């Protein structure tokens, strides 16, 4: 089967160009559009645009005077760039295979963004590399930490180096006001657990080598 | 004027093995000039591309389980699941691929597995004294392994109602007991923090008679 495989910057800071390009193996280049096409979750799939083999591009008008998609026929490519971003722009952006570029494989065969890239994470933010600041949340019993103020994306959180693994919810980070990650990560252990056991959560902001175990105690 | 596509529900709780069916309407025909109507469905996975499921209103793609099922006409169309099996979680999209551009979505419908309701079982928990040095400070509230989906949580602080100082996140659906868990995150000033004495979240779900509340002071 044809196959696409993505690559490009997903960190940008506002006013930069998004580039991303698109790579085609298993199958023909000519015969349909490639196609962009964007998924947050505020405004869920967004199709972006599309170019056929000879060059010729169809834009979502909502976003056409930011968008230049480009089509390199010697290389089986085609790129996206999307010009003077803001946080709005965050999102998932997927090359996908559309439409029979004719009237008559459009009407009689399959194809239609029947094939999708892996997809390229894409976050927009003024933000510098920031390691987080971690903080216990103490006491069935509930216990947890904290995990305040990075960027970017992710830092990874263990309990007890990995030897505690149940009744374990890291919650999704969320973006603050200022531009900065955050989440909680917290178990539920045995209330007797608390005299005999100790917790520590490990976490992990490898951008900024930061690396922090802390203990969570009453 | 872009083509609306609306899905309904948004949220879709299914008991495994039982039928399921998502709507989607479109505010304009989808009855193409070429006689066919352009229609698919996507199943999407979390942390994985859209797959279709299904163009061409009914047209069902190879390799696609033949629970899954299209129909309809016109405005109005149908995506049907005979018997849900674990593997159908995730999100569903219907696209249009009549008007454009742009080409355009649904909203997504959520398909979750519904189980019996769970009370959240509550936890509070203080700012830490490593915090308040930053001069900021962060009240916890965890909701823990509660279904369904469906909270509400309001903050008091010296018996005040606060509005708009908190954040929410959910834990995706557990895999094994299929229960969710939620944070809320009191954002102060710390000013206003030591300003005030008593804390506490008061939390309403379903598999409360009437709401339940965790507290403390300093």
């Amino acid at each position: 089967q044809l196959q696409l495989q993505q690559w490009g910057a997903g960190l940008l800071k506002p006013s930069e160009t998004l580039s991303l390009t698109c790579a085609v193996y298993g199958g023909s280049f000519s015969g349909y559009y490639w196609t962009w096409i964007r998924q947050s979750p505020g405004k869920g799939l967004e199709w972006i645009g599309e170019i056929n083999h000879s060059g010729s591009t169809t834009y979502n008008p909502s976003l056409k005077s930011r968008v230049t998609i480009s089509v390199d026929t010697s290389k089986n490519q085609f790129s996206l760039k999307l010009n003077s971003v803001t946080a709005a722009d965050t999102a998932v952006y997927y090359c996908a295979r559309g439409y029979g570029d004719t009237p008559t494989i459009r009407r009689y065969y399959y194809y239609g963004m029947d094939v999708w890239g892996q997809g390229t994470t894409v976050t927009v933010s003024s933000a510098s590399t920031k390691g987080p600041s971690v903080f216990p949340l103490a006491p069935t019993a509930a216990l947890g930490c904290l995990v305040k103020d990075y960027f970017p994306e992710p830092v990874t959180v263990s309990w007890n180096s990995g030897a505690l693994t149940s009744g374990v919810h890291t919650f999704p980070a969320v973006l603050q006001s200022s531009g900065l990650y955050s989440l909680s990560s917290v178990v539920t252990v045995p209330s007797s657990s608390l005299g005999t056991q100790t917790y520590i959560c490990n976490v992990n902001h490898k951008p900024s080598n930061t690396k922090v175990d802390k203990r969570v105690e009453p | 004027a872009d083509v609306v596509m609306t899905q309904s529900p948004l949220s879709l709780p299914v008991t495994l093995g039982q039928p399921a069916s998502i709507s989607c309407r479109s505010s304009q025909s989808l009855v193409h000039s070429d006689g066919n109507t352009y229609l698919n469905w996507f199943q999407q996975r979390p942390g994985q591309s859209p797959r279709r499921l299904i163009y061409k209103v009914s047209d069902r793609d190879s390799g696609v389980p033949d629970r899954f099922s299209g129909s309809g006409s016109g405005t109005d169309f149908t995506l049907k699941i005979s018997r849900v099996e674990a593997e159908d979680v995730g999100l569903y999209y219907c696209m249009q691929g009549t008007h454009w551009p742009p080409y355009t979505f649904g909203q997504g419908t959520k398909v979750e597995i519904k189980r019996t309701v769970a009370a959240p079982s509550v936890f509070i928990f203080p700012p830490s004294d490593e915090q308040l040095k930053s001069g900021t400070a962060s009240v916890v509230c965890l909701l823990n392994n509660f279904y369904p989906r469906e909270a509400k949580v309001q903050w008091k602080v010296d018996n005040a109602l606060q509005s708009g100082n908190s954040q929410e996140s959910v834990t995706e659906q557990d895999s094994k007991d299929s229960t969710y868990s939620l944070s809320s995150t009191l954002t102060l000033s710390k000013a206003d923090y030591e300003k005030h004495k008593v804390y506490a979240c008061e939390v309403t779900h379903q598999g409360l008679s009437s709401p339940v509340t965790k507290s403390f002071n300093r």
